[PDB]
């Protein structure tokens, strides 16, 4: 309950506590105390350090709910990110019943957005949106921003570099009261854009023995979850079909596929619904999954940086894990030789007798 | 069998404590203070981040 | 041949002959000329070379040599059953499991034979003799079965009559000496173990619908060799614990007893308790304690009595696993959240009339009210063998020994405070579940508490003030200084201080010293189906009672203040400083009583 | 029979589900 | 292997007819909705009548006179047993050829004699009991000698059907169960009314004696670990089959009362089961929308199918006078099955 040092509302404190937040990161403790007073903020931080929570907690602090009055407007770049920001507003407003939140993005009938804005049961005090749709609503007077007190722009760099996006955000900005709180947040603010423990092993073998070898390894090793890295989409989909045929629940994610199913299977496996997932380097960076304890590199990459990015999916935040790789060609051994010189790590050959299970848990 | 050979009864939990009085010759000061908080509280100005002034 | 030998002895007991007159077939009914007509079915009899009779859809087959049973004489008394078991069963060996029906027949014979003389004095003789028999002939057999729960259910229905010491003897011997050193048993155990691990690798939130049934069958049939891999896998993996506690809903009493056995096994296996690094506790105690709490919460036929005897016993030596299991049991099953972080308004509501208090507790994320039944069950487990007073005294006198250890202060303060909060929460549970006369029966009355064991006065009053206030308010016969008479009050030094002031300070509370009347109105206005049962029966009746209580207490304090530096010194020394360092409510109350009680 | 049974018990045998039922 | 080929032929392109009921033509018109239900469906003993009750309240009865329901008359009737109340169980009274007992989760048991010349179902009599009592299951001794009515808790009544349904006896369920909050889930009669088999929810199974009109507790065995769904009896009278929700299906020997055969391929809960009039094939309808057909003598699977998410709650019943079986279809519509050239298995 570190947010209790923030001196905020108690119901908001409970809504944060039930969200698992216990100790604020550096950027939260450095920005929230001053943003609570209504001052403009321009924030640059490393991605995934809880930059949304800063302004979410700020706007949930400064708001006094007025019926039918929109004071808080957040503008983002995508529809799925808009859905995520409204979900964050919802998980932050569990213990605040009078406040209402809404999201606006393309692909939906504008008349439905209008009627939900006229409805007292859905009249929102917090609106997260894409600049184009909310522009089409203000310019048609479908939404009233004559009382806006809080204006948040996430990923402001792309908002201001793209011409349509900056024009839309400025049309939304000029229809708001000039004496408002203003906040911009982005992980990238270049100079050009009011008083602001991991175990490493390898297998050197030939291709035709891979399919049976994993069928043995995935049989003997004791694991929570397993990830399978491949270099191609066809081989990955084939291996997943065969593995699911092998009484082993497995999912597959890679390119050449519609984004909807990718998000769907990604979220599904995140929730511990199946125990085996296979993917190419599409998830080589950025992914955060805790329960992955055993990784199998079916095919090695071309450069050492990509291999370290792969192994980074295991041992999250300095935790314990196990990694085992396949070597079947000359360049595989070449990259295996180069990784040790760059990363000062002895990737020993995997012994036949097996490793002690407690050495990776 | 061993953990079921331990004697359990009201007669054994008595373990009588030590009387508050402490005779006169940074954890030791902490323990002595915790024990003396009840008897002689007002004679506490003498501590002053030093050895117990008797 | 053995089953034919034993059948007539078996029918004489567990009498099914009176119930034999229900094996008849339905008559063929047909409507002819607009009237019903019944006829019997017609079958014919054929003779074949196959030994087992059958009925293939129109005709019945029988073994031809119809006098094969001429040379054999069935049993007449259970003694003959022993005498011929020693010949036929010692030959069939561990393979008896290939015919489940024999297990059921012998076990029902045993149950009826034990029930026949429940009254007589010689029952322990028959119990010992059947113990030996089940040890030597039946249990090795039932260890061989394959996904057949009901047979094990019968064998355990017989086993239920023994002292649990003997059941643990048989189970442990079967585990250690007879799994090895016997071939078919070893084969079956290895097959079951490999199958259990194979299933355990494939448990998911999505596949539970069938994996749960399969695991339930496999654990119910052959537990004491298929449970240990599961116990380890939940000993050091995160979500398998919740999955197992979900799937306990399905297996029978045998799996329950064996599960409790292996739990005591793991809890007693030789290994280090603290982590290798420093004074931090290891990373399995926590997951195992969570598992045990989930068991006590979900499946209510578990009978974890022996685990509670483990707690009550091993607390004497200060085992960290005992304290941990107790903490997780109290916090998960009971629902008793601590009072570390409480805003002043919640802290105020937390001691008021009933509905305001209930709203406060549901706001602080405390669920003690909804868990009344299971909390009562657990306190009933504690009630037997009279563990309550022993446990309270143990927790208290343990925190002192924890105070006298040597380590870094950064861990000493935290340990002492953690023990203090645990004791407070335990007493909140006890006062919640034991009321009326059961409390005064099993909670070691006041004067003994304070004169024999020398508890510090604040804890004494923290236990007894509610009951004393209740006996004082309604039954106006008795009076304070009489219902608490004889107490030595050891550290108090009652010289140079009015015992009236002493007992008037410690007797009271906050609920009886401060009437806000604003929170009542706020709740009443925010609460405006049947209109929520008419505003919770016009919650305001509690406010009326509260006004009456405030008035009576203020009337008291009037005359008391008419009654009353040395006193000004000792008062702070032994009355307000000890009271304030307690939970917050004691501090707020010392504050309020400092005013409104003096000139 | 004794030796074969004891070996197949202690060591055990991997039942091929999809083993070697494909390549590439 | 003759039975496997017979069942395969019963699942063929032809040899199948849709039972043309109100719901059938309703779906035909609205497809070429929320499916109400089929509360229960129970034949006459002589195999020449059928009755069932949807959730709307209307109970249909057919007078079988043809294979594909060509010349079969149909006495449709509106929501009987009150306008607010709907039927939940019915028994066909093996004594006569027309009477029917119906219960509607209320304190009133309705005896109606269905007529076939007209379409009139005329209420013949109503039986009543204590005001709080809410019975929901009625049964008839297969000889038409006793009638049984049961509540979800704390009431069991037995009437003597011969002497104008004079109330013979009653019993409190708490005397039978002796456990914590048990609710009787399924009842069944023995072949020739001598004993009543009761399956509670806590798992127990009880055998009551009802010889001379005085109920009594004979025995209670801890059969299953979950609620017992169905209890069926073999027509030859040698074993009785128990199916549970924990995924087990056992067959108990009748003379000795001990488990003899177990179905092990099952991995899901059981919603219903039935055994042919020859005591040869056993049909299990599990909870994953799938049916199985096992062999009683050996215990090995001999045919499987898949409901494929059509009419989630299925029903199965084998004719009492031929080897045909009525099975649910796509949207709460019944689907007969036959071979059109084999009245019985023996003829095959």
């Amino acid at each position: 309950t570190g947010f209790k040092d923030f001196l905020l509302k108690p119901e908001l404190s409970r809504a944060i506590i039930d969200c698992g937040f216990e100790h604020p990161s550096e950027v939260q403790q450095h920005t929230i105390p001053q943003s609570i007073h209504g001052t403009d903020v321009l924030c640059q931080a490393k991605s995934g350090l809880g930059k949304t929570a800063v302004f979410v907690l700020s706007t949930l602090q400064q708001l006094d709910p007025v019926p039918g009055e929109v004071a808080v407007v957040v503008i983002c770049n995508a529809r799925e990110l808009a859905y995520q920001i409204r979900n964050e507003y919802l998980r932050f407003s569990k213990y605040m019943p009078d406040v209402k939140t809404a999201v606006f993005y393309g692909g939906t009938p504008i008349s439905k957005d209008a009627e939900l804005l006229k409805n007292k049961d859905t009249a929102p005090h917090i609106v997260v949106a894409t600049p184009g749709r909310l522009k089409a609503l203000v310019r048609e007077k479908y939404i009233d921003l004559s009382h806006v007190k809080n204006f948040v722009i996430d990923e402001c760099d792309k908002v201001l570099e793209e011409l349509d996006m900056r024009r839309d955000v400025q049309e939304i900005f000029r229809a708001t009261p000039r004496d408002k709180q203003v906040m911009m947040f982005s992980a990238t603010l270049s100079q050009e854009i009011q008083n602001p423990g991991l175990q490493q092993y390898y297998i050197k073998l030939e291709e035709r023995e891979k399919n049976r070898k994993l069928a043995q390894l995935l049989d003997d090793l004791e694991f929570n979850q397993v990830i399978i890295f491949v270099k191609s989409t066809t081989r990955a989909n084939e291996l997943t079909k065969l593995l699911n045929a092998s009484n082993f629940p497995a999912i597959t994610v890679h390119g050449h596929m519609k984004q909807e199913e990718r998000i769907a299977r990604y979220k599904a496996f995140k929730d511990f619904e199946k125990r085996i997932c296979v993917s190419t380097d599409v998830f080589g960076r950025g992914i955060d999954i805790e329960r992955i304890n055993l990784a199998i590199n079916y095919d090695l990459t071309n450069e050492a940086d990509q291999y370290l990015h792969r192994v980074g999916r295991a041992g999250r935040f300095g935790t314990k894990g196990l990694a085992i790789s396949f070597v079947s060609s000359k360049e595989d051994e070449e990259v295996l030789a180069k990784i040790q010189e760059r990363f000062d790590v002895k990737i020993a050959e995997f012994p036949e007798e097996g490793i002690d299970p407690s050495t990776y848990l | 069998n061993n953990v079921w050979k331990i004697p359990t009864g009201l007669d054994k939990i008595e373990q009588e404590v030590k009387k508050p009085e402490g005779v006169y010759e940074i954890i030791r000061q902490w323990q002595t203070l915790r024990f003396l908080r009840s008897r002689y509280l007002f004679d506490f100005d003498k501590v002053n981040e030093k050895t117990g002034v008797d | 041949v053995f089953e034919y030998l034993l059948n007539p002895l078996y029918t004489s007991m567990t009498s099914s002959g009176e119930s034999k007159d229900m094996a008849t077939a339905l008559m063929i009914t047909r409507i002819d000329n607009g009237i019903l007509a019944h006829k019997p079915r017609l079958i014919h009899k054929y003779k074949t070379h196959e030994p087992f009779e059958s009925l293939e859809l129109n005709s019945s087959y029988v073994f031809y040599y119809s006098e094969w049973n001429s040379n054999l004489t069935p049993f007449a008394s259970v003694n003959d059953l022993f005498e011929n078991s020693h010949i036929y069963l010692s030959i069939i060996g561990p393979y008896l499991g290939r015919i489940p029906t024999l297990l059921s027949k012998i076990s029902r014979i045993g149950v009826a034979d034990i029930q026949k003389n429940h009254g007589s004095e010689s029952l322990h003789v028959t119990i010992d003799k059947w113990i030996d028999y089940v040890r030597k002939f039946i249990f090795p057999a039932t260890s061989l079965l394959q996904n057949n729960p009901i047979a094990t259910s019968e064998v355990y229905e017989l086993m239920k009559f023994f002292p649990f010491e003997k059941r643990y003897f048989i189970y442990n011997e079967m585990m250690t000496k007879l799994s090895q050193d016997i071939l078919p048993l070893k084969v079956s155990f290895n097959k079951a173990e490999r199958e259990a691990k194979s299933i355990l690798k494939a448990l998911s939130i999505d596949t539970i619908a069938k994996e749960s049934r399969r695991f339930a069958k496999l654990i119910s049939t052959n537990p004491l060799a298929s449970l240990v891999p599961a116990v380890k896998q939940i000993e050091n993996y995160d979500k398998v614990s919740e999955l197992v506690v979900y799937t306990t809903k399905y297996f029978n009493d045998f799996a329950y007893d064996v599960l409790q056995f292996v739990l005591l096994l793991r809890l007693t296996y030789n290994r280090p308790a603290v982590q290798f690094d420093g004074v931090n506790q290891a990373m399995w105690v926590q997951r195992l304690s969570i598992f045990i709490a989930g068991l006590a919460k979900n499946c209510p036929n578990m009978d974890i009595s022996n685990i509670i005897t483990y707690i009550l016993k091993t607390l004497h030596n200060g085992n960290i696993i005992a304290v941990s299991i107790l903490k997780e049991l109290i916090i998960t099953v009971g629902g008793i959240r601590d009072l570390n972080e409480v805003n002043m308004k919640q802290l105020l509501m937390l001691n008021s009339g009933s509905p305001l208090k209930q709203y406060a507790r549901h706001l602080i994320y405390d669920f003690r009210d909804d868990n009344s039944v299971i909390s009562s069950r657990l306190t009933s487990f504690f009630t037997d063998q009279s563990a309550i007073s022993e446990i309270i005294l143990l927790l208290y006198t343990l925190n002192l020994k924890a105070n006298t250890q040597n380590s870094h202060y950064k861990i000493l303060s935290t340990r002492c405070d953690e023990m203090n909060t645990l004791l407070w929460s335990f007493i909140e549970l006890i006062k919640h579940c034991l009321k009326g006369k059961a409390f005064e029966e099993n909670v070691l009355p006041f004067v003994e508490l304070n004169n024999r064991f020398h508890l510090s006065t604040p804890w004494t009053f923290h236990i007894w003030r509610d009951y004393l206030d209740n006996q004082l308010n309604s039954n106006e016969n008795f009076s304070i200084d009489e219902l608490i008479e004889g107490a030595e009050f050891s550290d108090v030094d009652l010289t140079k201080i009015s015992k009236d002031l002493f007992t008037t300070f410690w007797r009271l509370s906050l609920y009886d010293i401060h009437f806000d009347k604003s929170l009542y109105d706020e709740r009443k206005n925010a609460l405006s189906k049947h209109l929520i049962q008419n505003q919770i029966k016009d919650i305001l009746v509690t406010g009326i009672s509260h006004q009456r209580a405030f008035k009576k207490t203020s009337e008291f304090i009037s005359e008391k203040s008419n009654v009353w530096e040395d006193q000004i010194k000792i008062f702070l020394q032994n009355c307000v400083v000890p009271r304030v360092l307690f939970s917050p409510s004691d501090a707020l109350f010392s504050s309020f009583f400092i005013f409104m009680a003096f000139r | 029979l004794e030796t074969e049974l004891e070996e197949e018990s202690t060591k055990g045998v991997e039942n091929p589900l999809a083993m070697a039922a494909a390549l590439s | 292997s003759v039975t496997s080929k017979y069942l395969q032929s019963t699942f063929s392109k032809g040899n199948t007819s849709h039972i043309e009921d109100k719901r059938f033509i309703h779906v035909s018109s609205r497809s070429h909705i929320t499916p109400n239900e089929i509360l229960s469906l129970k034949f006459h003993v002589s195999g020449s009548s059928m009755a069932y009750s949807r959730m709307d309240g209307s109970l249909t009865v057919w007078f079988i006179k043809d294979a594909s329901f060509d010349k079969s008359v149909e006495v449709y009737i509106p929501d009987c047993c009150g306008s607010d109340k709907l039927a939940t169980d019915l028994s066909w009274n093996p004594t006569s050829l027309n009477q029917i007992a119906v219960v509607s989760n209320s304190s009133e048991i309705s005896l109606l004699l269905i007529n076939e010349k007209s379409l009139t179902a005329s209420k013949l009599r109503t039986l009543s009991l204590g005001s709080k009592t809410k019975v929901n299951t009625c049964l008839y001794d297969p000889l038409g000698n006793w009638l049984l009515a049961a509540t979800k808790s704390e009431k069991i009544y037995l009437f003597d059907v011969k002497k104008d349904h004079s109330s013979v006896c009653s019993l409190n369920i708490s005397d039978i169960s002796q456990e914590d909050n048990d609710v009787v889930y399924s009842l069944a009669w023995s072949n020739g009314g001598s004993h009543i088999f009761i399956g509670f929810k806590s798992g127990y199974l009880a055998i009551l004696k009802a010889k001379h009109g005085i109920l009594e507790v004979c025995t209670k065995i801890k059969a299953h670990t979950g609620p017992i769904t169905e209890i069926k009896m073999d027509p030859w009278g040698r074993n009785f089959i128990t199916g549970s929700i924990d995924g087990n299906c056992y067959v108990w020997n009748m003379k000795s009362l001990c488990c003899e055969l177990i179905i092990n391929d099952l991995n899901s809960a059981v919603t219903t089961l039935d055994v042919c009039h020859l005591g040869k094939i056993l049909g299990i309808c599990t909870e994953d929308e799938m049916v199985y057909f096992y062999d009683l003598n050996s215990g090995n699977l001999l045919h499987s199918k898949s409901l494929a998410n059509y009419k989630t709650d299925p029903v199965l019943k084998f004719y009492p006078d031929k080897s045909w079986y009525i099975m649910s279809g796509k949207n709460d519509t019944l689907s007969n099955h036959f071979v059109k050239n084999e009245k019985n298995l023996i003829t095959y």
